[PDB]
């Protein structure tokens, strides 16, 4: 199992960036996965999740219609298109899942993360 | 309040978690222990939008009712706020649900990570 973000990088304000998460060693089709961000002295913050079959999306209200969270089954890869960028969205990017569900502590796997840089 | 942790071994015991579902009272009381540190109003926001809570950190996304949670399934029955007092009732009975799933007690990460496999009578030993 591995998880392997990529490309993030400086963009102005208003600008958009599509982020990519290579998936490796698990049946990606239905797993609940997301995305997280990790932002200069905070927290581990929760950006965005698409759980199961059924490919429910929901999104953390920060970032409610600007972002989109996105499948790609053929190669599993999972994505997140952001919009409308802002200063206050820099942040480490890490995709991340559940090792072993139903469980706590949220997504507990995530990979190295991709640095967005918002100026 | 902040358990003891012989206190919280023999509140557990009086409960009926001691070889519930085979797993030993030091199971429960080591995860207590690296879950919450023995303190029964402990809350973590988590990666995935959901929130941990209590003794025993129960989860929102699948367990008990915030409000707040992404794919909600409330499994328990509960408001997530009635997990946080100094009587454990209310987290013992949403414990012995979530373990008598697939995963027992897999279903709690510093469980798996930190007491599974180990010496968990230990943290029971000296207890009355």
């Amino acid at each position: 199992v591995q998880l392997l973000e990529s490309g993030g990088g400086l963009v102005q304000p208003g600008g958009s960036l599509r982020l990519s998460c290579a998936a490796s060693g698990f049946r990606f089709d239905a797993e609940d996965m997301g995305w997280v961000r990790q932002a200069p002295g905070k927290g581990l913050e929760w950006v965005s999740s698409i759980y199961g079959p059924s490919g429910s999306t929901y999104y953390a209200d920060s970032v409610k219609g600007r972002f989109t969270i996105s499948r790609d089954n053929s190669k599993n890869t999972l994505y997140l298109q952001m919009n409308s960028l802002r200063a206050e969205d820099t942040a480490v990017y890490y995709c991340a899942k559940y090792t072993s569900p139903p469980q706590n502590h949220g997504f507990d796997y995530w990979g190295q993360g991709t640095l967005v840089t918002v100026s | 309040k902040v358990f003891g942790r012989c206190e919280l071994a023999a509140a557990m015991k009086r409960h009926g978690l001691d070889n519930y579902r085979g797993y030993s009272l030091g199971n429960w009381v080591c995860a207590a222990k690296f879950e919450s540190n023995f303190n029964t109003q402990a809350t973590n926001r988590n990666t995935d939008g959901s929130t941990d809570y209590g003794i025993l950190q129960i989860n929102s996304r699948w367990w008990c009712n915030d409000g707040r949670t992404p794919g909600s399934r409330n499994l328990c029955n509960i408001p997530c706020s009635a997990l946080l007092s100094s009587d454990i009732t209310a987290s013992v009975n949403c414990a012995k649900k979530i373990v008598s799933d697939g995963n027992g007690m897999n279903a709690w990460v510093a469980w798996r990570n930190r007491c599974k496999g180990t010496d968990v009578q230990a943290w029971i030993r000296g207890c009355r």
